[PDB]
RNA sequence: AUAGUGGCCUACCAUGGUUUCAACGGGUAACGGGGAAUAAGGGUUCGAUUCCGGAGAGGGAGCCUGAGAAACGGCUACCACAUCCAAGGAAGGGCAGGCGCUUACCCAAUCCUAAUUCAGGGAGGUAGUGACAAUAAAUAACGAUACAGGGCCCAUUCGGGUCUUGUAAUUGGAAUGAGUACAAUGUAAAUACCUUAACGAGGAACAAUUGGAGUCUGGUCAGCAGCCGCGCAGCUCCAAUAGCGUAUAUUAAGCUCGUAGUUGAACU
RNA sequence: GUUGAUCCUGCAGUCAUAUGCUUGUCUCAAAGCCAUGC
């Protein structure tokens, strides 16, 4: 971020990840790029699933860890989470609280 | 972007706004809609004979659309073009389970500017409560659905409807506020029927029969990109199938001209204008001694350093000529090359709100693809190691499939639309959504991995000494699977180490760990049989 | 009312969970208003400390501090000599409340049975029928604590859905 | 000259008039104050003021009515300016207001006017609008019996202390009002507000969470043999309560002279 | 007047920005685009 709590961009790819626990299973990164900006990040979807969810090519809302940077466990590299792809909030989208757009 | 940015410069006057009045058949619709057109024109007219084209000044032309809710394709079809969704509501409704389920049609088909309006509560309501439910109701809809939205409260002033501010309110909202682009549908020309004249080619007794078709004359205005711009090109007529168009019409020395004359040779086209075979790939030069002799000198370089339409149609057939009606309005498609083709496909799905049964694969399927429509049967499966190891007949809560069936073949991935088929006298709507996502990737020719299990129970094991009371009968089927790689439940390897002239399911087999007696010896990767067809 | 400095300090939180059990609370911001009702007049008792002897503010509103709280019941009679009220407890001022002092008076035999009570339109201090648990009694309206006239235990009228059993046996075993 | 004295304006004559306990000249982005509030009277907010004044009614000039307008919410003419055209001509002043950051009703009150006991009042009065805040508090109360106990706490421990405890609609009568509704009050005609006959509980109830943990329960996988092994769905505890979280930021541990400059004895 | 050892103890606040879930009852929340008219 250029110092900000949030910031919007776009995915371009979605990479993979995988766990250890309770068995092995994809855990799903990406890259996003800054509208603003142009740089294209790392960011992390925390969740089960939801590589379902998001896509490529969509419009994402970006937030942060709560460590002042610093990648939580495993993850090596990844600063930023999504919380709203197109604006949808996910955690909505995550029960059934909502519903994906035409895009 | 400019899929989007191509549509907003040609498009003035004559092509009108998508006007689209959805709701339940049940309520007075028709008293706002002449209420709407005695807006437009002056204060006198109140009579429904919808479509048609009112001109209503030189900013924006309107023409307005209505449809049941007891029709089931329209309801799908009017919700992917209109550019405006007029919602009327009663007092009643909200958790009706059956007859709401349009607000999710709309959803996957796109939300354009939706409205809500309340008149009925006028008539339902008459204490100072409503005014909790008109708020509480918008904590259902829009506002919980999309933020920005406005909700329109307005009396119930049944024929005799007011020409006063409200109905300036409205036209206000329809008026300034213009719509939100969508992907897909400005990537085709589409047009919407308006004027339907039928030409019969005058009378013979080959312009009736069992079978015959007639001259179909169809007028309208365009939307979306420019139709013509290639004749004889295929079209879709939602309903009835896929066509191509018999003839199109729209009312709203030159070497280039000598190109496409083909009737001259292009020796006659470089000899008129000036003074072959292309699997040659090295040009054509002239002599060595020619162009060395001119490539002397090499000066000659030197710089070279630092809208109306009307439409011909020779369908359809007879069948359809006793399904004329008054016009229950019909947009007409746009079919395309790697979409017009068939494939199996793999499409990414899951599952819907407020949605209450398990989706099988020998249910069929209707399918809004686009401009289409299809039944098919929704064969299923799923990978747990990054690759399909099994596969599934069903749809439960615990996870959600991806879907591979032959059906057309469309290699952009659209979104999803599977919706399963009610009759217009069960629940209320003309559908009942199954699944939604979008098409996942394109894929032709594959193969399914079905996997069943042999069931041997072990109760006295060793490693590589063994027996079985009850896998088997046959010594030669084992014999002939003797190099074969044998399981267990738990992930034991074993392989069979001979039948030992024993067809009772006991013979020697060997294991890298002593079988539990809890665990099942088995075996996998099984016959792959066919995709169902339809 | 007003929120501590500490959100989380465990022999704090035991002693809340002590008088809330003890008197019948469902919230900690009803202890935060008391102890900020509290918090003012323990601040302007300091402040005529500060004052010299027999000083006519300091005899005006110090000894109209001492009858707001004579009234109220918090305060006793040998004790009034401006120190007690920074002697104080807590615990004096939610004895004061009508919640506990009709359960004190018998009668309620739960204090939570009695909060059950007060929201029903039951016990009127006179005429008045109360609705409030946070009244801090006049300390002489005490022996006029009662029932209403109806509202039964105070009579007069059965109430409907005793007059369902009513009905439930004169039309069963009747007719 | 005007309603009226008067350089108010003009013809002639004189050379005067004001001012160091300060004439005049200059700044105060506050258009002017009395006034209303917290109550230092200093200050702040308003002076676009609750009352009155100066300036403007697209821009100029002349003129009119009334006791009173310097009418512009008066006229004409001129200049900019623009709508219609039967082609002759006619007509309006570049103006509000909305969004960008939905406005309805009544002269019943007060006063004013009246062609005045009548009636009217773009005077005046009533209705619409809502988590940045925030108020009061509803979600169950009290009995009952029967089989029943390896019951809890602390020390991650090595161990010790304390056994008044639950599993059952066994089951029973209370009860209030969320909501449904005559009548009355009010009455701008008038609505709400404050009242109240008549309905409304045995757990599907008359449907509250956002969370936090978890050495629990289940499902064929790097990759391996000679022998032994690896890593959604059921259950429990804790939380404040219509409130709580999230992200960011923030809070607490080389030598000397020498100018401007600073400083300074005692005293009849 | 000077060398070492034993024992014990130690080594969260933010109406301040955006956002989410939910609320039976009461109260309180330009020098841009133009709808409309002369």
């Amino acid at each position: 971020f250029g110092g900000s709590s949030h910031a919007k961009g776009i995915v371009l790819e979605k990479l993979g990840i995988e766990s250890k626990q309770p068995n092995s299973a994809i855990r799903k990164c990406v890259r996003v790029q800054l509208i603003k900006n142009g740089k294209k990040v790392t960011a992390f979807v925390p969740n089960d699933g939801c590589l379902n969810f998001v896509d490529e090519n969509d419009e994402v809302l970006l937030a942060g860890f709560g460590r002042k940077g610093k990648a939580k466990g495993d993850i090596p590299g990844v600063r930023f989470k999504v919380v709203k792809v197109s604006g949808v909030s996910l955690l909505a989208l995550w029960k059934e609280k909502k519903e994906k757009p035409r895009s | 972007l400019h899929v989007p940015m191509v549509d907003r410069t040609p498009e003035d006057d004559p092509p009108p706004f998508i006007v689209a009045v959805v709701g339940p058949p049940g309520t007075g619709k028709t008293t706002l809609i002449r209420s709407l057109v005695r807006r437009m024109t002056k204060s006198t007219l109140n009579d429904i004979q919808g479509p048609i084209t009112v001109v209503s000044g030189k900013h924006r032309r309107l023409t307005f659309l209505e449809c049941p809710a007891d029709d089931l394709n329209a309801m799908i079809d009017i919700a992917k073009i209109a550019d405006l969704v007029l919602l009327l509501i009663d007092g009643n409704f909200g958790f009706e389970m059956e007859t709401m389920e349009f607000l999710n049609i709309a959803q996957h088909h796109g939300m354009p500017r939706v409205l809500g309006v309340a008149t009925h509560l006028d008539l339902f309501k008459s204490q100072s409560t409503l005014r909790a439910s008109k708020k509480r109701l918008k904590h259902r809809f829009w506002t919980e659905v999309y933020q920005g939205a406005k909700l329109f409260y307005l009396s119930g002033v049944i024929n005799g409807r007011y020409p006063d501010r409200e109905i300036l309110n409205l036209s206000r909202f329809i008026s300034v506020m213009k719509f939100r682009p969508l992907k897909w549908r400005n990537e085709h020309p589409y047009m919407l029927a308006d004027r339907f004249t039928d030409l019969t080619h005058p009378e013979l007794i080959e312009t009736q029969g069992l079978q015959i078709d007639r001259k179909v004359a169809i007028y309208g205005y365009l939307h979306g990109t420019p139709l013509p711009s290639a004749p004889g090109t295929r079209v879709h007529i939602a309903g009835v199938g896929d066509f191509s168009v018999a003839q199109i019409e729209k009312l709203p020395w030159n070497i280039g001209k000598l190109i496409y004359m083909d009737n001259i040779s292009p020796e006659e086209c470089i000899r008129r204008w000036r003074g072959v075979d292309l699997e040659k790939f090295v040009p054509y030069f002239d002599t060595f001694e020619k162009l060395a002799k001119k490539w002397k000198s090499v000066d000659a370089i030197k710089e070279r350093f630092l809208s109306y339409v009307r439409i011909v149609f020779e369908k359809v057939p007879m069948e359809f000529v006793k399904n004329f009606n008054p016009k229950f309005p019909i947009v007409m498609g746009g079919l395309l090359p790697t979409e017009i083709k068939f494939g199996i496909v793999k499409a990414r799905l899951r599952r819907h709100r407020w949605h209450k049964k398990i989706l099988k694969t020998n249910d069929p399927l209707v399918l809004s693809l686009g401009w289409r429509r299809f039944q098919t049967l929704p064969i299923y499966t799923t990978t747990d190691s990054r690759t399909r190891t099994r596969m599934l007949k069903y749809t439960p809560e615990h996870t959600y499939c991806n879907a591979a069936f032959y059906g057309p073949l469309c290699s952009p991935n659209t979104p999803f639309c599977g919706v399963q088929i009610v009759a217009n006298s069960d629940t209320g709507n003309g559908f009942r959504i199954a699944a939604t996502g979008i098409v996942e990737e394109i894929d032709v020719n594959i193969e399914i991995v079905k996997k069943l299990k042999l069931v041997g129970f072990p109760y006295k094991i060793f490693k590589n000494t063994a027996f079985i009371k009850d896998m088997f009968s046959s010594a030669m089927e084992v014999a002939r699977f003797e190099g074969a790689q044998i399981k267990t439940v738990s992930g034991i390897r074993g392989e069979i180490k001979r039948a030992l002239s024993k067809p009772e399911g006991h013979y020697r087999a060997a294991f890298e760990d002593k079988i539990l007696m809890s665990d099942i010896v088995i075996l996998r990767s099984w016959y792959p049989v066919r995709v169902k067809k339809f | 009312y007003s929120t501590p400095k500490r959100p989380y300090e465990s022999s704090r939180l035991d002693a809340e969970l002590k008088l809330a059990g003890e008197f019948g609370l469902k919230n900690k911001k009803e202890i935060y208003r008391i102890s900020f009702q509290l918090s003012k007049i323990r601040r302007a008792a300091r402040d005529l400390l500060t004052r010299d002897e027999k000083d006519p503010k300091r005899l005006f509103e110090g000894n109209a501090l001492i009858r707001r709280l004579v009234r109220v019941g918090v305060l006793s009679e040998d004790k009034k000599k401006l120190d007690y009220v920074l002697a104080l407890k807590v615990e004096d001022f939610l004895e004061r409340r009508l919640q506990t002092q009709v359960y004190k008076l018998g009668l309620a035999k739960s204090v939570h049975h009695a909060r059950v009570l007060i929201t029903q339109r039951h016990i009127a201090v006179g005429k008045q029928i109360v609705n409030i648990p946070s009244f801090m009694v006049r300390l002489d309206s005490e022996k006029h604590i009662d029932f209403a006239p109806t509202s039964p235990f105070g009579g007069a009228r059965p109430g409907r859905v005793a007059r369902r059993n009513a009905a439930r046996k004169a039309e069963a075993s009747g007719e």
